[PDB]
């Protein structure tokens, strides 16, 4: 029927003054924008359709062609940049946010997700999508007493809009929309659906992506046991954005950390830091080296977790940018930390897999490792057991490997190899 | 310390 | 699909 058609009868038949040849061509429009290879979005633009789409969105008496031209356009806003311009130009947003109060749940639904996919184009068109008023009508259509009665895909579809209200910088959304959303957003992180709680998370964890006035905003609403719980969840597409969440809440303040821990989130890390997935590896163990940027009473609570031997086997054994967070969570355990802790650390084992990384070819681990050396260094003094560090750190060759820093293409790295062998291997 | 990606 | 989703 509408399988297929050339642009050109698209065209013939949109330019029709009958109704319904119109929406006959705006369904093979749509069709033709649905296919699953190359849709010929760019054909469709410059053939001038935008416009008549969008007076589409208007005709209440047909929601055939309401549904179809908003599904058309939906697409045209998929694609690129100025794809998705060419529809904002054709004034699409307005006319989707009219048609967010459509009495056709489907229609509704389609202008969500066009809604949705203007908003993912980027910081401004996102504002822009919130300045013509979208926000009211989209939490309109959350004000039930249960989600559950909602329709699943079309619950997930208000969730990835909202998902995209919350996304990218440069600027972050306006607070105001943040503060406007984030209590549906709360209560679609404690749905039972597992794309609502990605997207949920994932829309957390881009409010959480800043200053620590964001960060603030966010953990009030109490989400953070939500959160950890999400943390241990099985299904990678939360455990994920679960974990980005709670590592950018770990990067505010000692207070928003300690929210973090006293949830039981380290509970969780013995899992996230062997976790075979290599970007929760990673991510893990740079949540870690954060909470180790800390407190000594949150170093305190890394220890008491016995998070320590799990660093040292990153440390021993993973993908070379965990072993670099990995090395950071050690310097900053080492700045930070008290004596006991650090000689903890080092009856851990973690002085050969360190010295082990010092043969790397990256500079900045390189200093990273010296500097916690220093501090370990540092804190024997205090000991007095700087030569048994010495000894240690010679038996397993890390000596050859600092007296090779001496000759390193780097000055800070020559200052700090140097430093090492004059105060102690001398 | 709070390396924030 | 996370930025922009195509209806399919």
């Amino acid at each position: 029927g509408t399988v297929n058609w050339s642009v050109e009868d698209i065209v013939k038949g949109i330019n029709s003054n009958n109704l319904e040849s119109q929406l006959q061509a705006t369904q093979a429009a749509r069709k033709l924008l649905s296919r699953e290879k190359q849709p010929p979005i760019d054909n469709i633009i410059r053939a001038g359709l935008i416009p008549k789409f969008v007076s589409f969105l208007g005709k209440t008496d047909c929601s055939p062609i309401q549904f179809e031209s908003a599904w058309a356009l939906t697409n045209i806003a998929s694609g690129t940049s100025e794809q998705t311009k060419a529809v904002v130009d054709g004034g699409a947003i307005p006319a989707f946010i009219s048609l967010l109060a459509s009495p056709h749940a489907h229609i509704s639904e389609q202008a969500v997700w066009a809604l949705g996919n203007i908003a993912g184009d980027g910081s401004a068109f996102r504002d822009l999508v919130i300045k013509h008023g979208a926000i009211d009508p989209l939490l309109a259509l959350l004000a039930v007493p249960d989600l559950s009665t909602l329709a699943c895909g079309y619950l997930r579809n208000l969730t990835w809009t909202l998902s995209n209200l919350c996304r990218n910088k440069n600027p972050a959304p306006p607070l105001d929309a943040v503060e406007q959303i984030l209590p549906t957003l709360v209560r679609l992180l404690h749905h039972n659906d597992p794309e609502v709680l990605a997207d949920s998370c994932w829309a957390i964890s881009y409010l959480t992506d800043g200053p620590n006035e964001r960060i603030e905003m966010v953990v009030k609403k109490g989400v953070v046991p939500q959160l950890v719980k999400l943390l241990g969840a099985t299904e990678l597409p939360i455990v994920t954005p679960a974990l980005r969440a709670i590592g950018n809440i770990v990067t505010g303040t000692d207070e928003q950390t300690q929210k973090v821990i006293d949830a039981g989130a380290l509970a969780v890390f013995p899992s996230l830091l062997t976790n075979p997935k290599t970007n929760i590896q990673k991510e893990a163990t740079w949540t870690m080296s954060n909470i180790t940027a800390g407190r000594q009473d949150q170093i305190q609570q890394v220890v008491n977790h016995g998070l320590v031997p799990f660093l040292v086997g990153v440390l021993s054994k993973a993908d070379f940018k965990t072993q670099k967070e990995a090395a950071w969570a050690i310097t900053n355990y080492t700045s930070g930390g008290t004596v006991e802790q650090i000689v903890y650390l080092v009856h851990c084992g973690i002085i050969e897999p360190l010295m082990n990384l010092l043969s790397a070819k990256d500079t900045k681990i390189i200093q990273v490792i010296l500097d916690a050396i220093s501090n370990i260094f540092q804190a024997a003094e205090k000991l007095g057991e700087t030569e048994k560090l010495s000894i240690m750190i010679e038996e397993c060759g890390g000596l050859d490997k600092i007296e090779a820093l001496q000759r390193h293409e780097n000055e800070s790295v020559y200052k700090a190899s140097l430093n090492l062998i004059e105060k102690y291997f001398s | 310390q709070r390396k924030r990606r | 699909v996370q930025r922009k989703r195509r209806k399919a």
